[PDB]
């Protein structure tokens, strides 16, 4: 049976949150590097200077870490994940 | 011309640029902090030299007395 629930938020004003820590798992933006408005960042990421995330990016570190390097680029709609092992 | 003024208000705003270049931040970061540095550095460069005015009378006194305990020898 599929039971919904009646406070499931259907709108929310606020609109995705860009960055998504995980308990402490915190992702660091260099104070110099470009990730785009609509861009999500999640768990353990690191975004070094000089790099750049464009727009539609998703980079999800809950299973292992995603690091952009320096001077590096992700561009526009990659999906970068991770696994244990 | 060149005054203390505005040498000073030029060094305190280039600061305020340099600061916030070492800090990996936009030159013009936080711009009322341009202004306070304008302002600082030329209130400092006005005070530094009357300050060495000031220095140079006072050593000038101060070698006017070595100099008249030297001639004391000569007595
Ligand atoms: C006359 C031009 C120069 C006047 C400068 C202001 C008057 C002099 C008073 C001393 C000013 C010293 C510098 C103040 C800022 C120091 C560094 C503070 C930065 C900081 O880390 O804490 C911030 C507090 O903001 C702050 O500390 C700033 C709070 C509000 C001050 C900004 C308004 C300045 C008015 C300039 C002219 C206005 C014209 C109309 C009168 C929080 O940072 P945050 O989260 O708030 O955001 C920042 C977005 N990166």
């Amino acid at each position: 049976q599929v039971t919904p629930s009646p406070d499931r938020v259907k709108w929310d004003y606020r609109g995705q949150r860009q960055i998504i820590p995980l308990g402490q798992w915190l992702p660091k933006v260099a104070v110099d590097a470009y990730v785009a408005p609509n861009v999500v960042l999640a768990g353990q990421v690191t975004v070094w200077d000089g790099s750049s995330v464009w727009n539609g990016a998703v980079l999800r570190g809950d299973l292992n870490k995603i690091t952009v390097g320096f001077c590096s680029n992700v561009q526009e709609r990659c999906v970068v994940h991770a696994a244990w092992s | 011309p060149i005054s203390a003024t505005m040498v000073g208000a030029l060094l305190g705003l280039g600061t305020q640029m340099y600061s916030n270049a070492l800090r990996k931040l936009p030159y013009m970061r936080h711009p009322w902090e341009h202004v306070v540095g304008m302002g600082l550095g030329a209130v400092f460069a006005n005070q530094l030299v009357k300050w060495d005015v000031k220095l140079k009378e006072d050593l000038d006194v101060m070698l006017a007395k070595a100099r008249a305990a030297n001639e004391r020898r000569y007595f």
